[PDB]
């Protein structure tokens, strides 16, 4: 597709009316239309009004008279706010009618009006030659073949050139012109050429390649800077419509060579001709920023001045000291020789070159608008890097990059009410058990848990968390914008957790429209309000499980235990206005009213009763562990005795506190307490604080003690650090591959040309970096970039330094973002619970690697994208076996990773496993490579199939992740889990299929049977604390709460050998 | 004063760009005539939008000239100097044949008429009486009728003695251009390799007898206190139309002497010219 | 030229503005949530649009002007391969709403306003990730080579590939592009739609024979043309899903898809250009595809109508206004006419009947009237 | 102007934005990353109208408000 | 400087007592001529200030 097809024609000629068409040409009788008739636009930034004539009008002269009609005088009227479309039409609708343009009609059909002489005499009044000679004799405006037009003058008038003025097209602007047209009478081509040579000898002349109505027509500029504004206009336009041309596509092209050829002119003009006769690559990739075109182009200019291309160069000189000659390539130069077969005497410039297109490789991205640029970095590339110097990062102001310590949350307001159970397991308490369980109890409560555990639970506060959400149905209640809901609903709690004035809904599913003039104050929490909501939803969702309406039930009580504002409790109040009889009240000892303040135990005179309680009784004091124990037991105590349904708070949920608990509910007469260990939402993520749930049943509970149970791992396992807290530091120089970084993130700034380095260094580190300018005329680039350990433990692999950096070097300029905005990058980013799971197996599994000594190599079969890499020493060798896995083969050789990229066989005679080897199983057993996954009893075989398959090798240990059964009973009765579901009984984490669970009873037994050593290790909270301190993770809530019955329920099971 | 602090925090003055771009100095400074040969523009009358500043850019708009800009033609034939490549004058008034109304009067009504606003809106401002306010107005209805009554002399007879003058031997220079926001005038001078250069024009600050300080004042004997032999058409004066002999005799003799002026300095400099000379140390890179 | 002429953009911009004007008034009102109508809607706003309640569009708030969507030209096509992928999954289908906890990808990409259109679209519906993720991708869309790097995870419920080289490259490095691209995007996703550039028999075979050297899934496909493309580009969107069975005859022979492109040679000839004729010859033959265009004295139109019959089937004819004179004609030329009229030198024509109509029974209107070179045909 | 009530959001936006149009703090605009500008002491010598010696030392020489190390900047 | 600090602060200075002794006099019912009267001497005396 190579020769252009252009349809030429003479535009501005088919633009002017048939005389019969002039008389009517104003429409006198009807009013002008926008649209049609003209465009007016107000910019209200600028404040700029901008009114358009359409049709002929667009090539309009004003007499002075004219000028001083009204409607000019308009935006005057109007400094501040659009014209009103009323005035703006009827003013301009009158001086449309004050218009009239002497012609005289004629028959003949082969006529047209030339309408630039004729608006020109009336502009003048009629003064000028060429007014007398029109006012005197209409008939001459009338022309058959378009050149006699002016012929008809020149010969008339006897001169050589009319210097015609040129219209602005706003008509607002009253600014004096940068040029004006010379039209000269030279009938033939040796006429012009004559004409052309003379120009060539006179300051500041300039022409198109061709002229309208066949007659020479020469731009004469007042000064330099607007010869270069209009070389630069014409320029753009050559070059949109030599791309449209090289397309392909039909087009219109008014003249072939659009741009504007130097008679004479600056230096500064004819590097413009140059650059603009080179049709550069650079236009079409964007990378010129147009907003200050002629600057852009001088500098395009400059590079072509001294370009690495000797072709280009030689070119561009040569284009520069020759800048009378017209220059284009062959494929213009046919649609000239066609355009000149059409119309034999058709004027176009005599003085031209036809040189030869040179093309160049270099495809640069670009995207000129708003919008950072999210970058995904390879861990390797083509291009080699030989010890590259550190790149130092700017300071950057807020006004551009903002750090906040933690993203607050994005989630359903029903999201936030949900909960999770674990149930009891151990079907008796022996003493022995009960010693060993107080001393790690004693010994655990005398020191404080972790300071690290400690830090993340005071800086992800759960009511900074919600604030963001909780605030938006504030402010939508406030305009009045929400609407629909039901009376008992979620959504009615949260609308009344938002705002201090009762709501009320008119009827079914409608709150009634606020008072005139009325903005209610919005409610004030502290950090435990929503939590202790929640708490209330899950007490009534536990009383029975199907309830949508959360409202209590008429003729009945709640008490909420620890108190001082307690503003729950007028939520609460709130939220059952429409119930009839329902005490609700705090009594903490600090409670001021409504609340009563009281201590616990009730005073003996006292009567107390309630069909709930939500106690949260917490001692602020330091103190005794045995006095903190008798305190929480007669808390346990008078919460189950004074209510059916208790729900009280355990700060130190030990094992043997919790025993403690079950025991001495068994103490107390005649009544069997069911009982549940609770988590709900609107914690405070981090917190091991922990609701135990009594409740009395007729039946003696089976199994009514607890050992291993989440709730109770996630405070156990946590105790004193043998390391500082990592603060996460903001980086700023990017050494070439250096391994020395402590988790946080790169955040700076470079220069632009700098960028594509910088981006080259750094994806040794990070996984991922956005960039962007904040304007196209700053310079400076943007980045941020947080550490990925993942990736560092794939890049230090080995010493190699290979990236994409020719691939990010055609970035520069336009290609690596733009925004204006303020951005505001968090410390600590959100992630999925289950990726968060995934992350604490990671770190579990990892550090018990580094303690075994003498292995080869690691083997992640079913790694996929090299999830497992974390886990792998930098020395060891690394190999995976996921069918679904890329291949790279650059990128396996240079970094030590093979890649098998089969299925692979859990068949025992098929097995191959190696001596000295540690075979990573993560979450592959449940699954098929297809994705459908496996029944329950085959996953039990292809597990006993990997042991007895490694029992005959001497050493070798396998990780062979799964799900523990249990945990379906428990999301039967939990609510909050928006990742993990029990569809048909089966776990459903994240898109993948549902999958049947193991129990761990048999698979231990099973792995005694087989006589293999083992032990079913999970990850605990330092394990976490350890995830989320190097990847940069806050938790967040719903994620907070799942967490730990569901990394208790994927054991890990590590077969030894 | 609002707009004004708009207008000026935007730069008292300006520069145009090697890519035509204007720069506004950012800084409130008063002007001085030392900056009239400088990079440096008056602000005002750049012509350039502000967003806030609308009131400032209009009333501005009133001293755009509505003259055109001949080409001197007559004084090419004659192959009169003319420093310019292509020589040109601007003048300040079109002739104005056959109208009844006339042009250069239409735009100074549209002029009094915008100032009639101004000095309005600054009257209720300052809560003036009615009846001053009116005299304002009457006095600018006033103006504008001895305006028109003058200007049929000053475009359709001063107009051609601008014309004829510009192509006069000895007025070699381009005046204007039309665009108060970019003419500069071109700055020549007679550089020499060996001292410093002498500007042709200069804030050299010699009077030549008062020749260099301008009165504007001058415009009002004119508006009011002058004749024209064509406003005057009931009495018709007869045009005058002066002999070319007076002044070309004279613009031929300035040229006679300063043509022979520098002449012995023109020849002793024209032998010397190749005497001027650097010292220079030949070193040897072969024996013998 | 005809793909480069016929732009797809050009041609349903003035229906998609319509819809914007439409809104903007408020005068529109009812659609379905998941409806092709709303689906529109989200195409013609920048603005996120809720309905109130079911079938309810809300009313703009007071003094509110939303910008239109600024749409590039493969946005609507982009669209359409959603709605496809939509319907593929199963037919019967009226909302198009995506299914709650899904996810799709527009691999190829640069702003990729369908990705916005397609996330406002989607807002009422609990998560649902939608991202595009090209090599020329600005944010929110993920910028990335494909094949995608060793250590990035990506997966989808839905793939629809655009990738596509601009740069000038050997035959078989664009085949191996093709292939990676191809195979990528089946393994990432159930159901790929990935675009094919230069969909050959061989290429497209080249594509299931890769597709049946990967394990273990067994690839139905089908090759697809969405309406929303350009009307003459020969590009086409291979469609690759898993299925149970093997496929039964897999492999591509003298598809209509593949004979749109593989028929298409260089030509022997330049493109017709339509020419704008105005002397009318009295039965002559000479003219090149176009049409005639201009005007005469009324007197003359009965007889210049009678000459044209030999070209043009049809031709339409009016006066501006009772006082001017000239009669305006177009009139395109009809191929089928002049092979009628020049079968015998015989040069008939109703010119009696023709000049019945001067002077006022040929035609009248003031407003500007505005023919096509390209008419439309079903 | 609004003695007993709310000034409208109306006015309040209209006047702070034609007053922050009206304010321009004295500049050089560099390419080197490192830079920060000297907000203090910039907006400071415009409140004095550039009359006092740092007004004075910043109108002649606005680069001097450039800092790469944060002390400097007033060393300087 | 163009402008005098030390002025302009006078001047806004004359510009709230315009305002106040402007709203003492339409509450008074006086003549506008007396107004205008004190408005002007008030903008002299800002002048004679700077
Ligand atoms: N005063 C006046 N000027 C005209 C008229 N028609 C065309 N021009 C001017 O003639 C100049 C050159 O005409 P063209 O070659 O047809 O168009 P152009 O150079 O591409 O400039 P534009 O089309 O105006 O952007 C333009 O700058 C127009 O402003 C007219 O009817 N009246
Ligand atoms: N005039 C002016 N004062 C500043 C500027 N920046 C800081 N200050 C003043 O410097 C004083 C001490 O600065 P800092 O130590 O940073 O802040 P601070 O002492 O805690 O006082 P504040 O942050 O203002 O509450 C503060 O009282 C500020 O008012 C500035 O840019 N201009
Ligand atoms: N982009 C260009 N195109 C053509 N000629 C150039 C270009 N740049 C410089 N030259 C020539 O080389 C000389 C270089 O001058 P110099 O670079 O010092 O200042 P300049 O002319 O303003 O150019 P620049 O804008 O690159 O500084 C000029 O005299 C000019 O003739
Ligand atoms: C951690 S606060 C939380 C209270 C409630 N969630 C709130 O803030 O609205 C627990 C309160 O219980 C109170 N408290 C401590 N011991 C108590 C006791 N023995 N009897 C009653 N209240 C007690 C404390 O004063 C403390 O303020
Ligand atoms: C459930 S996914 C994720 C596993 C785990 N999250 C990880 O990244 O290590 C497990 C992967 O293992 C692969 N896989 C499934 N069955 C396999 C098998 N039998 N042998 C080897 N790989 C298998 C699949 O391709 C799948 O992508
Ligand atoms: C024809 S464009 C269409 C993209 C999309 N339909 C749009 O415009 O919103 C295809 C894009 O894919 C990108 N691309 C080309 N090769 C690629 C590759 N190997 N991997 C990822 N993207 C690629 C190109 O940069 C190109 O911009
Ligand atoms: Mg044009």
């Amino acid at each position: 597709m190579w020769h252009y097809t252009s349809i030429n024609n003479d535009t501005r000629v088919a633009l002017d009316p048939k005389p019969n068409q002039i008389r009517t040409i104003t429409k006198p009788n009807t009013v002008p239309q926008l649209g049609t008739d003209y465009l007016y636009t107000f910019n209200s930034q600028r404040r700029s009004h901008t009114l358009r004539l359409l049709g002929p009008f667009q090539y309009f002269n004003f007499s002075e008279t004219d000028r001083g009609h009204p409607l000019f005088r308009l935006p005057l009227k109007y400094p501040s706010k659009a014209i009103p479309a009323d005035e703006l039409i009827d003013n301009l609708h009158s001086w449309m009618r004050s218009v009239h343009l002497l012609h005289v009609r004629s028959e003949d059909n082969t006529l047209r009006y030339n309408w630039m002489l004729g608006v020109y005499a009336r502009s003048t009044n009629y003064t000028t030659p060429v007014g007398q000679l029109v006012v005197n004799a209409p008939a001459i405006l009338n022309y058959s073949n378009p050149q006699d037009a002016f012929n008809s003058v020149f010969v008339a008038l006897g001169i050589d050139y009319i210097d015609i003025p040129i219209t602005n097209s706003n008509i607002f602007d009253d600014s004096s012109t940068p040029y004006n047209v010379r039209i000269w009478h030279a009938p033939t081509m040796t006429e012009v050429n004559h004409i052309l040579a003379l120009m060539r000898k006179s300051t500041l002349v300039s022409t198109h390649s061709s002229w309208h109505w066949n007659v020479l027509h020469t731009f004469h500029y007042r000064s330099e800077s607007d010869m270069i504004d209009h070389f630069a206009a014409k320029i753009l336009e050559d070059w949109r419509q030599k791309e449209k041309l090289d397309k392909g596509a039909l087009v219109e092209a008014d003249r072939v060579i659009q741009r504007l050829i130097p008679l004479s002119s600056s230096t500064y003009v004819q590097r413009l001709a140059a650059i603009g006769a080179l049709y550069p690559n650079e236009f079409t990739e964007n990378v010129l920023d147009l907003s200050r075109l002629s600057t852009a182009l001088l500098q395009l200019s400059d590079t072509y001045y001294q370009h690495a291309n000797d072709q280009l160069r030689r070119l561009y000189r040569r284009m520069y000291n020759d800048s009378r000659t017209l220059y284009m390539t062959q494929r213009h130069q046919e649609l000239l020789l066609a355009q000149i077969t059409a119309d034999p005497n058709i004027l176009l410039y005599p003085y031209t070159y036809i040189f030869t297109t040179i093309p160049t490789s270099m495809n640069y991205i670009s995207n000129t608008g708003q919008g950072r640029i999210k970058h995904s970095l390879t861990v390797t590339g083509a291009t080699e890097h030989d010890t590259v110097a550190d790149i130092v990062l700017g300071q950057t102001g807020e006004d551009v990059i903002t750090i906040s310590m933690v993203e607050p949350m994005s989630i359903a307001v029903e999201d936030m009410y949900g909960y999770v159970l674990d149930t009891p397991t151990r079907d008796i308490w022996p003493a022995d058990e009960q010693i060993e369980q107080k001393g790690d109890a004693v010994a655990l409560y005398d020191t404080k848990t972790s300071r690290a555990l400690g830090m993340f639970n005071n800086t992800v506060r759960i009511d900074d968390l919600l604030s963001p959400l909780l605030s938006l149905v504030y402010r939508t209640y406030i305009k009045g914008d929400t609407m629909t809901m039901t009376q008992g609903s979620l959504d009615h709690l949260t609308l009344c957790a938002a705002v201090d004035s009762d709501i009320t809904f008119v009827g079914n599913r409608m709150i009634a429209p606020l008072p005139e003039g009325y903005i209610p104050k919005p409610m004030h929490r502290n950090n435990s309000t929503m939590k202790m909501l929640s708490l209330y939803v899950a007490l009534k969702k536990l009383e029975n499980f199907a309830t949508n309406s959360y409202l209590m039930a008429p003729d009945t009580s709640i008490i909420l235990l620890g108190a001082e504002r307690e503003p729950a409790v007028n939520i609460l109040r709130r939220f059952n206005r429409n119930v009839s009889n329902v005490r609700i009240i705090g009594m903490g000892d600090r409670a001021v009213e409504p609340n009563i303040r009281v201590r616990v135990p009730f005073p003996i005179d006292k009567n107390i009763s309630a069909d709930f309680i939500i106690c949260d009784i917490n001692s602020y004091e330091d103190q005794s562990f045995e006095s903190m124990f008798s305190e929480t037991i007669s808390v346990v105590t008078t919460c189950a005795s004074a209510a059916t349904r208790a729900l009280v708070k355990i700060n130190h949920p030990s094992e043997y506190m919790i025993n403690s608990v079950i025991e001495r509910l068994s103490q107390l007469g005649g009544v069997f307490y069911h009982t549940a260990l609770l988590k709900t939402a609107s914690q405070n993520p981090y917190s091991y604080e922990t609701y135990i749930y009594i409740t009395p049943i007729a039946a003696a509970v089976r199994f009514p003690f607890y050992s291993n149970s989440a709730m109770i791992n996630r405070y156990m396992t946590a105790v004193a650090d043998d390391e500082m807290p990592i603060i996460p530091s903001i980086h700023t120089v990017i050494k070439g591959h250096s391994n020395t970084y402590s988790p946080g993130l790169f955040c700076g700034c470079v220069d632009v040309q700098s960028a594509p380095l910088a981006l080259s260094q750094l994806k040794s580190y990070c996984s991922e970096a956005t960039t962007w300018r904040v304007d196209s005329d700053d310079n400076l680039v943007n980045i941020i970039a947080r550490i990925d350990p993942a990736r560092i433990a794939l890049e230090f692999r080995t010493r190699s330094n290979t990236s994409a950096y020719h691939e990010y070097q055609r970035y520069v300029p336009n290609g690596l973002g733009f925004k204006v905005r303020k951005t505001r990058e968090f410390r600590y980013m959100h992630r999925e619970v289950t990726f968060i799971h995934k992350l604490m197996m990671y770190a579990l599994i990892r550090e018990q690697i580094s303690l075994t000594e003498n292995m080869t190599q690691v083997v992640s079969i079913g790694g996929r994208n090299l999830a497992d890499i974390s886990v792998v020493p930098l020395n060891m060798k690394y190999v995976v076996i996921d069918p679904a896995t890329r291949i790279e083969t650059l990128t396996q050789e240079k970094k030590n990773i093979e890649v098998q990229s089969r299925p692979f066989q859990f068949d025992a005679a098929n097995m191959d496993l190696e001596n000295n080897s540690i075979y990573l199983f993560i979450a592959v057993i449940m699954n098929e490579p297809n994705g459908a996954a496996t029944p329950a009893r085959m996953q039990m075989d292809k597990i006993r199939n990997v042991a007895t398959a490694m029992l005959t090798r001497t050493n070798c240990v396998a990780y062979i992740s799964f799900y523990e059964a249990g945990i379906i009973t428990r999301l039967d009765q939990s609510t909050a889990h928006k990742t993990i579901r029990v569809e048909e009984g089966r776990l459903k984490v994240a898109n993948y299929v549902p999958v049947d669970t193991l129990v761990e009873a048999d698979v231990t037994l099973m792995l005694r049977d087989i006589g293999i050593t083992h032990e079913i290790i999970r990850p605990s909270t330092p394990e976490l604390i350890d995830a989320c301190s190097n990847y940069g993770i806050r938790l967040g809530s719903t994620g907070g709460a799942v967490l730990d019955v569901f990394n208790h329920y994927s054991p890990v099971i590590k077969l030894v050998r | 004063p609002v707009e004004y602090g708009i207008f000026v925090q935007r730069g008292a003055t300006y520069t145009i760009n090697a890519a035509g771009e204007f720069e506004f100095s950012g800084r409130n400074e008063k002007w001085d005539q030392a900056l009239y040969l400088s990079e440096h523009f008056p602000a005002l009358f750049s012509d350039v939008p502000l967003a806030g500043a609308n009131t400032i850019i209009a009333i501005m708009r009133l001293f755009t000239p509505q003259g055109f800009l001949r080409t001197d033609d007559l004084a090419i034939a004659a192959n009169f100097p003319r420093a310019s490549r292509n020589p040109q004058t601007y003048i300040p008034y079109t002739n104005q044949r056959g109208t009844v109304t006339n042009e250069f009067a239409s735009r100074f009504r549209t002029i009094v008429a915008t100032l009639a606003n101004v000095v309005n809106e600054r009257a209720v401002q300052d809560d003036m009486q009615k009846a001053t306010r009116s005299c304002t107005k009457q006095w600018l209805r006033h103006l504008e009728t001895q305006f028109d009554n003058i200007a049929v002399a000053h475009t359709d007879h001063l107009s051609v003695v601008y014309a004829t003058m510009s192509n006069f031997m000895l007025n070699f220079t381009n005046n204007f251009s039309g665009n108060h926001a970019t003419f500069k005038p071109d700055q020549y001078v007679i550089t020499s390799p060996e001292g410093s250069y002498k500007p042709i024009i200069e804030r050299q600050g010699e009077t030549v007898d008062g020749l260099t300080i301008i009165d504007t004042s001058i415009v009002w004997p004119i508006l009011c206190q002058c004749t024209y032999p064509l406003v005057r058409q009931s009495i018709m004066e007869e045009i005058v139309y002066p002999d070319p002999s007076t002044t070309l005799s004279q613009s031929l003799s300035v040229a006679q002497v300063l043509s022979k002026l520098t002449l012995p300095d023109a020849f002793i400099n024209m032998i010397l010219s190749g005497g001027d000379s650097v010292v220079m140390r030949t070193y040897q890179t072969e024996a013998d």
